[PDB]
């Protein structure tokens, strides 16, 4: 019950500032795997797709010399 | 000093069919007698044979350079020949039949491949100045860049495809000019939609889209790509300056100056242009039965040689040893050009070392070494 309470919180602030949720994700993706590793698993998957959609939506949103080179001595 | 000639042909041919007259003297050098020529249908082969197409008929004549009379060899094609072009080295003769791009070989005489991608007639055929690529364009508003390597060593069951498909025009093409180079050259295709575009043959990209007022029917460029003399459908010979470069990709002529960059004096179309070597006299044909030389530096006429009937082909060459000499029997006879699709090379050896003979000091040193060795 504690985990499902926190899981609801994630859907709350996801709507309002969807861009900045993906900044410090790192750990959170693992946490989704940790609990799962039926119906309880289903409710996790509802916003897990919304979670993965956040990265996709967040990340998605002659006459010039053309002489700049990308070779670097490093 | 070198010698510059100006090959001219007329579409009526009452007496002559290809008159060669000196540039700065106006005197005749060589004439030829035979059937009428064809637009974009003249090409010197190896500097020895003057092949020419035929207007309307489907075959190609062949004149030996030092002979006023037609030879008995006639290249035959299964359809109306439209344009012809011989490769600069002289190894390959390539002609266009209806929509096909029939390709021959001068050495053996075979017919290697018959390429066929245009959807309508082919009305221009040019070879890049090192005979590595040949650009073909036709009345389907398409300009294709083939490659002499891929279209020769392709499997009989591989149907070779063009390297680049340039489709930006909206009306039939009329002329091309492939500059020096090879895989670094630049093409200057021109269509009937009042545009003259300069492409790149290395990557295949547009570079310039000058839009004129009247339909362009001939484009030529200075050998160093300094000027782009685009003909007109009314008589004017417009001139674009590629080294001033206002700095855009889609220009327009009237904002690009006027009345000081236009050759005038013609009364009909100009389906012929060619710039001399140094770049100071421009030769232009027309449809008003006149071939006149210009003065590109000062936009003035020099002479107004008048042919009979419309002018089909006109260009300025650098007179080879053939025209200067009086006999010059050709090195190799023209073979039997086949008309059906297919080792045995026919060539003269001992030409990769011409002049690589020992010098005087080398022979003297060898003789002295022999003497010294004999003394010991």
């Amino acid at each position: 019950g504690i985990q499902e309470d926190s899981l609801k919180v994630l859907d709350i602030l996801l709507e309002q500032y969807p861009a900045l949720i993906t900044g410090r994700s790192s750990i959170l993706l693992k946490n989704f795997v940790e609990l799962i590793s039926q119906q309880w698993r289903l409710k996790v998957l509802v916003r897990l797709s919304k979670f993965l959609q956040a990265l996709a939506d967040g990340s998605s949103r002659g006459s010039q010399p053309n002489v700049s080179s990308q070779f670097r001595l490093r | 000093a070198p010698m510059e000639v100006a090959v001219c042909t007329d579409s009526a041919a009452p007496m002559w069919s290809c008159i060669v007259w000196e540039l700065h003297s106006g005197a005749n050098l060589l004439t030829y007698r035979g059937g009428q020529a064809g637009p974009r249908g003249l090409a010197l082969l190896n500097g020895e044979y003057l092949l020419a197409a035929q207007l309307g008929k489907n075959y190609i004549s062949a004149w030996e350079l030092q002979r006023k009379d037609q030879l008995q060899q006639k290249i035959m094609c299964p359809g109306p020949v439209t344009c012809l072009t011989a490769s600069p080295n002289g190894l390959y003769v390539l002609a266009g039949v209806a929509e096909s791009i029939h390709l021959w070989e001068v050495s053996t005489g075979n017919l290697l491949v018959i390429l066929s991608r245009h959807y309508q007639d082919v009305s221009c055929l040019q070879f890049t100045g090192d005979s590595s690529h040949f650009i073909s364009g036709g009345k389907d508003c398409l300009v294709l860049v083939w490659s002499l390597c891929s279209v020769l060593q392709a499997d009989p069951s591989r149907i070779p495809a063009p390297r680049h498909v340039w489709s930006h025009h909206a009306l039939p093409i009329t002329d091309l000019h492939c500059g020096f180079g090879g895989p670094l050259a630049r093409v200057a295709t021109s269509s009937l939609d009042q545009t003259v575009k300069l492409w790149e043959v290395s990557s295949g990209e547009l570079l310039l889209s000058v839009l004129f007022d009247v339909s362009i029917m001939a484009v030529t460029m200075d050998l160093a790509e300094h000027h782009m003399f685009c003909g007109g459908s009314e008589g004017s010979i417009f001139q674009v300056d590629l080294f001033t470069w206002p700095g855009q990709r889609e220009r327009s002529f009237h904002p690009e100056q006027d009345a000081g960059k236009v050759f005038k004096g013609h009364r009909n179309q100009v389906t012929c242009l060619s710039v001399s070597t140094d770049g100071s006299v421009l030769l232009s044909g027309s449809h008003d039965e006149t071939v006149r030389l210009w003065d590109v530096q000062s936009k003035q006429c020099i002479r107004t040689v008048a042919l009979k009937g419309p002018v089909t082909n006109a260009a300025i060459l650098l007179a080879p040893v053939s025209m200067l000499s009086s006999d010059f029997r050709p090195s190799l006879p023209l073979p039997h050009f086949n008309k059906h699709l297919l080792g045995g090379l026919t060539l003269r050896l001992g030409l990769h070392q011409q002049g690589s003979e020992p010098s005087y000091l080398d022979r003297t040193e060898q003789l002295q070494a022999v003497l010294c060795s004999t003394m010991e």
